[PDB]
């Protein structure tokens, strides 16, 4: 049976930011979840609408994937429902999620002595996103008054700050990175399943 | 149905070696997790270890770490648990345990449990 | 650290509605499942509530349970309260690489 690429999405080398989260559809395989709960390097699994004790049986037709690298106190702002500034900025997760989340901790290969500078996230926006927005343009804040329109002087600030990632702080600040998974069920015949 | 008995040993041994087998039937052996879980007389529930179901993982706490060895054979459908070095806080029952789906959710189905007990 | 505070014998009504609430503190107990184990001295435990709130096969559907966020503490609520239902109760809550376990709570009638 041929079997899906849940590898290339865990086991990834490059990893995108959290305002440039990736996806990446799969369709037309055998989903192996008996891989995925069977771990115990992952810190967070936890299945929202679907419980994880009939994932093998319930099968449906798309499965979406994200991937994005944020720190460890914003996971719980991950779940849907709460606010944050990953919350509404950046992602942004429906009230209706049917899938499931995947965290684990990676410092070491995330992170080096010098500290990352690779990594972005949008600070502020004019308002906040749909359940499921990306958010690419870079484009200057516009306060209550907006006289700079192309400089970077008072009361226009710069919407992307680098992320700090030093090997040596607390469990909070360091790296994490967070994988979503979609289910969701369309009026198609269903491509990927549960193995018999 | 399930049959889950075990054959640990009450004798006293003070810093010993002792080894507990807990017996498993009725299910396939190499497909679920399984740990262990100790309880003090009059005290709560605590964790030990845990073990991946082809063996490849294990996990202890800080007290009973680099004194607990864990292994599990899966062609005859039975587990072992090997310690040395006993203390005094080690008096209590130990139950062998399964798990539901992996170490997220938890705990199934519950063994009978034998107690040991260590002085001197 | 991930320690779960419960209070001892906080259930002295023999009858009206139960309510248990074990709380964490090192971080959000809503990140993982949390679950009640019931346990009867002198004799083998048995799970009557497992994930969230996902009853067992053969538990009656008198217990029930609830996850609140704004006090980071899970709830365990039991409607019948018949004498069968003298137990404590820990609650379980997974870290990485790791398990916890609460107090536990004497349930006297
Ligand atoms: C990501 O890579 C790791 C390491 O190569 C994989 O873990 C191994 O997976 C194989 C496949 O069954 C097992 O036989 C090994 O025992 C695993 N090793 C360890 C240390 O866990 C992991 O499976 C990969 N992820 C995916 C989704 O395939």
């Amino acid at each position: 049976t041929n079997l899906c690429p849940f590898g290339e999405v865990f086991n990834a080398t490059r990893f995108a930011s959290v305002y440039a989260w990736n996806r990446k559809r799969i369709s037309n395989c055998v989903a192996d979840y008996s891989v995925l709960y069977n771990s115990a390097s992952f810190s967070t699994f936890k299945c929202y609408g679907v419980s994880p004790t009939k994932l093998n049986d319930l099968c449906f037709t798309n499965v979406y994937a994200d991937s994005f690298v944020i720190r460890g106190d914003e996971v719980r702002q991950i779940a849907p429902g709460q606010t944050g500034k990953i919350a509404d900025y950046n992602y942004k997760l429906p009230d209706d999620f049917t899938g499931c989340v995947i965290a684990w901790n990676s410092n070491n290969l995330d992170s080096k002595v010098g500290g990352n500078y690779n990594y972005l996230y949008r600070l502020f926006r004019k308002s906040n996103l749909k359940p499921f927005e990306r958010d690419i343009s870079t484009e200057i804040y516009q306060a209550g008054s907006t006289p700079c329109n192309g400089v970077e002087g008072f009361n226009c600030y710069f919407p992307l700050q680098s992320y700090g990632f030093q090997p040596t702080n607390g469990v909070g600040y360091q790296p994490y990175r967070v994988v979503v998974l979609s289910f969701e069920l369309l009026h198609a015949p269903a491509t990927v399943c549960g193995p018999k | 149905e399930v049959q889950l008995v075990e054959s640990g040993g009450g004798l006293v041994q003070p810093g010993g070696s002792l080894r507990l087998s807990c017996a498993a039937s009725g299910f396939t052996f190499s497909s679920y997790w399984m740990s262990w879980v100790r309880q003090a007389p009059g005290k709560g529930l605590e964790w030990v270890a845990n073990i991946k179901q082809d063996g490849s993982e294990k996990y202890y706490v800080d007290s009973v770490k680099g004194r607990f060895t864990i292994s599990r054979d899966n062609a005859k459908n039975s587990l072992y648990l090997q310690m040395n070095s006993l203390r005094a806080e080690d008096t209590a029952v130990y139950y062998c345990a399964r798990g539901q789906l992996g170490p997220w959710v938890g705990v199934d189905y519950w063994g009978q449990g034998t107690l040991v007990t260590v002085s001197s | 650290n991930f320690m779960l505070t419960q209070p001892h014998s906080v259930s002295e009504s023999p009858g009206k509605t139960v309510t248990i609430s074990c709380t964490g503190s090192s971080g959000s107990i809503a990140s993982n499942y949390v679950q009640w184990y019931q346990q009867r001295p002198g004799s083998a435990p048995t799970t009557v509530i497992y994930e969230d709130n996902q009853r067992p096969s053969g538990v009656p559907d008198r217990f029930s349970g609830s996850i609140d966020s704004s006090s980071n503490s899970a709830s365990l609520t039991i409607s019948g309260l018949k004498t069968e239902d003298e137990a404590d109760y820990y609650c379980q809550s997974y870290d990485s690489s790791n398990w916890v376990f609460g107090g536990g709570t004497q349930l006297t009638v």
